[PDB]
């Protein structure tokens, strides 16, 4: 609940053991993922939630299941990223932290078409940025030349990038 | 055919209707208005305490039937909070900060359809209009920006044809309308099919008490509505982004018309500056212009000061005040733009 | 009791402040892009003058070890102090920890006394260095800007818990906006080779950034405050508000200045004792045209006239009158040609307003008080 | 804008005389040197007595300047920002086309009152590329509304449109 | 019946509400950004303010909160125009001459300038049954409350910015139902070289006010309200058949209108 340098928030924990669970005898082709979720931190129970998600198979490949388990980081190396020449002793664009979690929990409505991979996909979910990036970069670069609104034009490209 | 269904507006800047899956200090939300927090709403509407809700309000309040329709869907927005911070905190005490993050929904609309008893509605309405209590969406910090008691009840059967009722009201022209409204309805059995269908999903917002808070849960069900088929979108009211007014301007007009001749005969038929015989009058003062023409800031002039003054006036600024004489300012300018015109202007134009 | 003090100065063509890219710093105030000098700026050039220079009894430094080798003499005690400064929670990156610290440069005397003798030990004498940073406040620049400073917890000694380190700021400085539109320019220029060649190109190219502009600039001093910061020094207190108000005035950012030496005075300043700050920064909202019949300065004035008007009208409570001092050289400027009413008293020379200012403060007179 | 195309029109029915009168009154005021207050107003007063429209006269003053100062073809379709971006993509991407085009967004910072010499010298980057044609026309219809948003847009996105291809 | 007070306030380029990165608190409105001040920040600003306290079954648990319920509600600040944050690149300083001229902290801080719309309401029956029976204290500290939020403003990093501004419009009307004018501002303020930044967020405050009087609130109830700008500095809808019922000049005068039409007290 604090957005650390390390840690950007999103919500919605779900992406990641998707993984592991998904690699093991977890799999039964056809069913619903439970997914209780309880987050703590040494003796201090910080939240739960929980979230079905519907399968009906299609085993896949790891790239893109390895890709989708770590969008945690892939969200913060976004946020993390500044305009300036400053090391990374930095905050970046604190403006895109705020409508990360809508457009992370609108991308979540389809968690089991992201995780078999059969009609979602991660350069699928980029436009869900897109609209939302569009109202932003209006209050960052607010002048009408010609320079802010190639700024601008340059800032709705920001989508997430996989890596791990 | 007495109305048996009252409809709720729901709309504001900030809107936090809480999930039950919080529990912790991440205060989450629901994408819809709950039924215990409509509830909570209308019981704080009639003046019926925490103690006071548990035993027969809320009891007979949750055989109505409601639906939601949505209207905006609104975006979640979060808000970093801390509590006791330079204070202390309860438990003995502690010198410490109580971190936590809340959730709100922001520009969003719900139109609500309660189906009940028509005395219920009646009464329910009654109370409505004038609150007992401050009536919030959600959390305290979220008062409305349209009002509850806005539209009227009427009879209807079923709930579809109620959110069909209300037309669809528009914000400022340019603005488009989403094109599937979804609504989220409570589940009727209809005592044949005793059995869900497996698309129904648990809420867990009935409510009992609000001291010791209960709920239970029910199955909710989720359909959704065409616009323009199913609600007509209604047009804005008149209205328009505020502009300073620019006046307007009309000689011809016999008003005007008059007034100069009043101010010929008031100053006797001669200039201010040269005491030549007058010609026209100049506009000075020139707010109030067209109906609200007083004949007292006008001053009568000559031909050849009424050209100096508006050349004076078209260079340098101009606003709505104007240049008057009869100050001793502006004098010698005057004098010297009397003079040019004098020994410049040619009447072969 | 509060003391603050409003500003109208007018610039030659100048680059005071720049920010990364070398761009003179702007703002946007009441939807309309303005000059901005940033506050900081002001406080260390007001710091860092020559009038104040009689007051300046600390030092915000990086490297304290150097400092502990240069009044320690010949003894060689360098990395000892280093060593002793780590132990402490500062950490060392060659030679320099990665902390600026804050500290009356009276006390770098005792730090070169505690480092150098071998009597005590090591870590008890760490706990010593804290009790004297913890109580290095007694200055007249720690007393008005304010000090905070949390060291580190990753390489304490565990028996070096420090006291309160923390001074409440007495003075507040804002961000000097410009009462009209920006207009930025661009120099370009050339720099030329003194050695004939083939060609006829130059050394260098490249192109410049400054702008001209009228700062509204905003200042307010806590009295109580103060004198709390230099533990009932009144006298002391009062100096440093007379030197303060003299630096303020006769001083300006070192910044590009000997390519453009704007050394401009202001042309009104505004003297006021209140219980609650109030900012005349609303003043322009709507930004100051130019009309023939006027210049910017005399517009920029009577604005600032008006909304002190509308605010004393719509403000007003007789449990606490306003008195104000206006001051314009030798009367140039008046408080806009309409009401003649809102300053107390008019006066020509600095020397007799900072004289008034510290009458009003305790009753003191200012050569009594500048030693 | 009925009322532009007439002001327009008249603009280039102007003999070399007059044209001259106005040459001479660049950077000035409007309360001097008589012969030019009078032929503005002759210029000018007619268009509202019969057009219920009429540009501003500010506006007016300025684009009469500047025709005299730049005489150019009236013609539909070449308006200023598609021009300016022509004349920059022939240009050095590198030193000179961040000046000349600092120069140009330059311009859409001011009010009318202070256009005149940062148009000058667009105008005089124009002229070192032989043009023969200006929208007149449109250029005095978007210094009209120059204060509302989308006109600024409209601007900035003709020119970057015109740059791009 | 309820009170509400509605508040236009233009703030000077400051930092006055923060978040976890430092970055000033904003919000979505109009399909656009706007800054925001979290409603927290200005209860709590208001109820621990010294002027208060030294002014006035406590009068602060009465009005504010600890079943006690408060009667007060304070709503988030809205912005009526779209948010404009910028950053501000700072430098450290060393006084101590060394090898190369090292700065010793680099950074970026934000801030933001704003104009701001304020919503207040208080439950007058709440108040009055919070203090068993008792109206004469209720009046003192409802206008105890109305001078310190009207001369108040939070303390974040002020001792770097010093945005000591005062508000240019109040509007305390009295009515039943509540309902907040944040629906003005849905298409933002775009300032005019005719008008300034306040003007125009007045005049459209002023235009929805006629457009909804002229609506819902029929001849059922008149409602009755009270307009105060500074020396008459800005006026709510000139003429327009008296949209205000009263246009007011100073502080103290509205203060006075609004208690004596409460309860007639003085
Ligand atoms: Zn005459």
């Amino acid at each position: 609940l604090m957005s650390n340098d390390r840690y950007t928030f999103a919500d919605r924990d779900w992406y990641s053991p998707l993984f592991s669970y998904l690699h093991a005898e977890g799999n039964s082709r056809q069913g619903k993922l439970w997914l209780v979720g309880f987050a703590s931190d040494k003796a201090k129970s910080i939240d739960i939630w929980d979230k079905i998600i519907e399968l009906e198979g299609t085993d896949t490949n790891d790239e893109l299941l390895a890709q989708l388990a770590n969008r945690a980081t892939a969200l913060n190396a976004m946020r993390k990223k500044p305009l300036r020449g400053d090391f990374k002793k930095s905050v970046g664009t604190p403006q895109i932290a705020d409508i990360i979690p809508h457009a992370e929990n609108r991308i979540a409505i389809n968690a089991g078409k992201m995780t078999e991979n059969r009609g979602y996909s991660w350069q699928d979910a980029d436009t869900e940025y897109g609209e939302l990036l569009t109202k932003v970069a209006y209050s960052l670069e607010p002048a009408q030349t010609v320079d802010a609104r190639l700024k601008r034009g340059n800032f709705i490209s920001r989508k997430p990038w996989p890596i791990i | 055919a007495p109305p048996n269904t009252l409809f709720l507006r729901l709309e504001g800047a900030l809107q936090s209707w809480g999930s039950n899956e919080a529990k912790f200090a991440l205060r989450r939300t629901a994408d819809a208005p709950t039924k215990s927090g409509v509830l909570g709403l209308l019981c704080a509407a009639m003046g019926i305490g925490r103690a006071e809700a548990a035993d027969s309000w809320l009891p007979k309040l949750a055989n109505l039937r409601m639906g939601v329709r949505i209207d905006r869907p609104g975006i979640r927005w979060w808000d970093f909070h801390t509590v006791g911070a330079g204070q202390r905190m309860r438990m003995k005490t502690r010198a410490e900060t109580l971190l936590s993050r809340r959730e709100y929904l922001a520009d969003a609309s719900f139109l609500v359809a309660l189906q009940g008893e028509p005395e219920l509605v009646a009464k329910l309405s009654a109370a409505l209009a004038k609150p007992v209590w401050a009536i919030y969406l959600g959390r305290k910090s979220c008062p409305p920006s349209r009002p509850v008691c806005e539209h009227p009840p009427g009879f209807y059967n079923t709930l579809e044809e109620a959110l069909s009722a209300v037309p669809l009201q528009k914000r400022w022209h340019n603005e488009p309308l989403p094109q599937i409204l979804p609504c989220v309805m409570d589940w009727i059995p209809g005592y044949d099919g005793e059995h869900a269908p497996d698309d129904a999903e648990i809420h867990y917002d009935l409510p009992v008490s609000f001291q010791p808070p209960r709920h239970l849960p029910r199955f909710v069900i989720r359909r959704e509505l065409v616009v323009g088929e199913d609600v007509q979108v209604s047009r804005e009211t008149g209205t328009s982004v505020w502009r300073p007014k620019g006046t307007r301007a009309d000689y011809n007009n016999s008003e005007y018309k008059k007034v100069r001749a009043e101010r010929l005969v008031m100053d006797h038929a001669a200039c201010m500056v040269c005491k030549a015989p007058a010609t026209t009058v100049q506009h000075v003062n020139y707010r109030r212009a067209g109906g609200k023409e007083i004949p007292e800031d006008l001053r009568a002039l000559c031909r050849l000061c009424h050209d100096a003054c508006t050349m004076l006036e078209y260079g340098s600024g101009m606003t709505t005040n104007r240049i008057d004489p009869c100050d001793p300012i502006w004098r010698e300018r005057i004098l010297a733009k009397r003079k040019e015109i004098v020994e410049f202007r040619s009447r072969g134009q | 009791m509060l003391i603050e003090i409003h500003m109208i100065q007018n610039h030659s063509p100048a680059n005071l402040n720049r920010d990364d890219l070398g761009a003179p710093k702007t703002c946007y105030f009441g939807g309309v892009l303005r000059s901005r000098i940033s506050s900081q700026c002001i406080k260390r050039s007001i710091r860092t003058s020559n009038d104040f220079k009689a007051l300046l009894g600390g030092v915000r430094t990086r490297r304290l070890a150097d400092l502990i080798q240069q009044e320690a003499g010949e003894t060689e005690c360098w990395k000892k102090a280093q060593e002793i400064l780590n132990k402490c929670g500062f950490k060392n990156k060659d030679d320099n920890t990665k902390m600026l610290v804050f500290m009356s440069k009276d006390k770098i005397k005792d730090l070169a006394r505690i480092v150098l003798d071998n009597s005590l030990g090591l870590t008890e004498a760490a706990q010593q260095v804290a009790n004297v940073i913890a109580q290095a406040t007694l200055a007249p620049d720690i007393a008005l800007c304010g000090r905070m400073l949390e060291p580190n917890d990753k390489d304490k000694d565990k028996k070096v818990k420090w006291s309160n380190t923390t001074v409440e700021a007495a003075l507040q400085v804002a961000h000097a906006i410009s009462t009209h539109i920006a207009r930025p320019e661009i120099d370009y220029f050339v720099a030329a080779d003194d050695v004939p060649g083939e060609d006829a190109g130059a050394g260098h190219i490249g192109e410049s950034m400054f702008a001209s502009a009228c700062f509204y600039k905003y200042f307010s001093i806590d009295w109580e405050q103060l004198v709390k910061n230099l533990k009932g020094d009144t006298n002391l207190a009062a100096h440093t508000v007379g030197a303060f108000l003299l630096a303020a005035a006769k001083t300006n950012p070192s910044g590009k200045q000997n390519s453009f030496a704007a050394h401009n005075y202001p042309d009104g300043i505004l003297v006021e004792f209140k219980n609650s700050p109030i900012s005349y920064a609303n003043a322009f909202v709507r930004p100051v045209s130019v009309v023939k019949e006027s210049d910017l300065v005399e517009q920029s004035i009577g604005q600032l006239s008006n909304y002190v008007n509308d605010i004393r009208l719509g403000y007003y409570d007789e449990q606490s009158p306003v008195i104000g001092f206006w001051f314009s050289p030798n009367n140039r400027y008046p408080l806009g040609y309409k009401h003649s009413k809102l300053a107390s008293r008019n006066i020509g020379n600095l020397n007799e307003l900072v004289g008034a200012v510290l009458d009003y403060i305790g009753g003191f007179k200012w050569e009594e008080v500048q030693k | 804008n009925r009322g532009t195309v007439d002001f327009i029109a008249s603009l280039e029915n102007l003999k070399e005389g007059d044209l001259g009168i106005l040459r001479k009154l660049r950077g000035a005021r409007l309360d001097e040197k008589l012969p030019g207050f009078d032929l503005f107003s002759a210029l000018w007063w007619p268009l509202r007595q019969k057009n219920q429209r009429a540009p501003k006269r500010e506006v007016a003053w300025l684009i009469a300047k500047l025709f005299a100062e730049f005489r150019f073809e009236q013609r539909e379709g070449a308006t200023l920002p598609i021009l300016m971006g022509g004349i920059c993509r022939k240009l050095e991407p590198k030193k000179e086309l961040p000046r000349v085009l600092a120069r140009f967004d330059q311009l859409a910072s001011l009010d009318i009152m202070q256009m005149e010499e940062p148009l000058s010298v667009i105008m005089g980057i124009l002229r070192k590329h032989q043009q023969v044609c200006l929208d007149w026309v449109g250029l005095t219809d978007v210094l009209s509304f120059w204060e509302q948003e989308p006109v600024k847009r409209e601007w900035s996105d003709s020119f970057i449109k015109a740059y791009k291809i």
